[PDB]
């Protein structure tokens, strides 16, 4: 099968500013019969993909100037000399030179910002959750950039890699900045074995993680 | 002019058979293949094959063998997605694309179609306060928040305060645990104004016809 490799995974830009975005075909795209069938997609959040470049250069209809496609044989380049606001989302290469049409993995175009450290609360089980035999431990890492960001469970001081479920909002439309959400759920027997918790907080704005935790 | 309708989200249970609809319209539906491609949440678009027009011939990816069918209502332009068996990975959003056999491409698409395979029962959310446990504290402002827990399917509605409160609050996407949805949402306010002016928050589960508020006191 052809594997088509997009990088970066995640470009941050300035709006107004030139992005640049790359595609890789383990085979040539080139076809016997001459042609190089590498197409382009963009797609929403939310929204139907919609077709930007057909056979590497060929802007599709309605297309903005700004998107021009570029390339040959395994290497490909997407360049949008301008970027608005109506260009952020993710970017897919497609190739059909050979059977079975392959996609690549993606590239999401993001807003840069200046850095942000994360702002972390922690949440014990409340009552009522507890009351009804369950507990679940949570912790808020909100209004952080860049969005890459590691948390760290500690019961009793040491770590706890299982139980926990996370879940990361899209970038903020006002502040262009990312949250997580971090809860370790335990049996109500398990909390009532341990006394600390600790949420830990791992991001680029700081040399020591950021802890939160209860002792119960 | 061009135009893909899909079908509304689906709901079925593992081992049920789904139809999804494709209305096309603006164009000559006889005249364009058209494709489907399936995308699981968060990742990568794939193409699971395509029905040629004048023909009527369909190609079908490896991984999309057995269980799955291509067919159209040419009387009504519209063309179908039939997944037999259902399977837990099938659970994923569908999408319908006319093909243009010239450019070797899929140009217009359908609006997607969310599929979920699940043998869950509706069941309500349940909703719990998330207010700080008597630990660090004083600063400008104080994050409160709530646990949504135990509710499918989704989507669960959350709102604080009936809505008033926008700009502080963070609500975030359910993950699945144990065939079951949880989602949580956070709220920052002043801490001058709380508890001084309450705050709570309103979770609403349609599935199930649910409303339910929870206001957050020191907990
Ligand atoms: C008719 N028909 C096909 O044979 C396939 C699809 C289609 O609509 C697409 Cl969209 C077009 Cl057009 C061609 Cl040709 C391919 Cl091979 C790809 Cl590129 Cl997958």
């Amino acid at each position: 099968e052809l594997v088509m490799t997009q990088t970066p995974l995640s470009l941050p830009v300035s709006l107004g500013d030139q992005a640049s975005i790359s595609c890789r075909s383990s085979q040539s795209l080139v076809h016997s019969n001459g042609n190089t069938y590498l197409h382009w997609y963009l797609q929403k959040p939310g929204q139907s993909p919609k077709f930007l470049i057909y056979k590497v250069s060929n802007r599709f209809s309605g297309v903005p100037d700004r998107f021009g496609g570029s390339g040959s044989g395994t290497d490909f380049i997407l360049k949008i000399s301008r970027v608005e606001a109506e260009d952020l989302g993710v970017y897919f290469c497609f190739q059909s030179t050979h059977f079975f049409p392959t996609f690549g993995g993606g590239t999401k175009l993001e807003i840069k910002s200046a850095d942000a450290a994360p702002t972390v609360s922690i949440f014990p089980p409340s009552s009522e959750q507890l009351t009804s035999g369950g507990a679940s431990v949570v912790c808020f890492l909100n209004n952080f950039y860049p969005k890459d960001i590691n948390v760290k469970w500690k019961i009793d001081g040491s770590e706890r890699q299982n139980g926990v479920l996370n879940s990361w909002t899209d970038q903020d439309s006002k502040d262009s900045t990312y949250s997580m959400s971090s809860t370790l759920t335990l049996t109500k027997d398990e909390y009532e074995r341990h006394n600390s918790y600790t949420c830990e907080a791992t991001h680029k704005t700081s040399t020591s993680p950021i802890v939160k935790s209860f002792n119960r | 002019q061009i135009q893909l309708v899909q079908s509304g989200p689906e709901l079925k249970k593992p081992g049920e058979t789904v139809k999804i609809s494709c209305k096309a319209s603006g164009y000559m539906f006889t005249n364009y293949g058209m494709n489907w491609v399936k995308q699981a949440p968060g990742k990568a678009l794939k193409l699971m094959g395509w029905i040629n027009p004048y023909t009527g011939e369909s190609t079908f990816a490896d991984d999309f063998k057995g269980r799955f069918a291509f067919f159209l209502e040419t009387s009504a332009t519209t063309a179908y997605l039939q997944i037999n068996n259902l399977k837990n990975e099938d659970m994923a959003t569908y999408f319908c694309a006319r093909g243009t056999t010239i450019v070797r491409a899929m140009d217009y698409w359908g609006q997607g179609t969310s599929l979920t395979v699940s043998s869950a029962k509706t069941t309500p959310p349940s909703v719990y306060p998330l207010a700080p446990g008597s630990a660090a504290q004083t600063n400008s402002m104080v994050t409160l928040g709530c646990l949504v827990k135990g509710y499918f399917p989704e989507p669960v509605t959350v709102t604080w305060n009936s809505g008033s409160l926008s700009s502080g609050v963070h609500t975030f996407p359910a993950v699945l645990q144990s065939d079951l949805y949880t989602l949580s949402s956070s709220v920052t306010v002043p801490s001058s104004p709380r508890p001084s002016e309450t705050v709570t928050c309103n979770v609403a589960h349609p599935a199930s016809s649910t409303k339910v508020d929870k206001k957050i006191v020191p907990r």
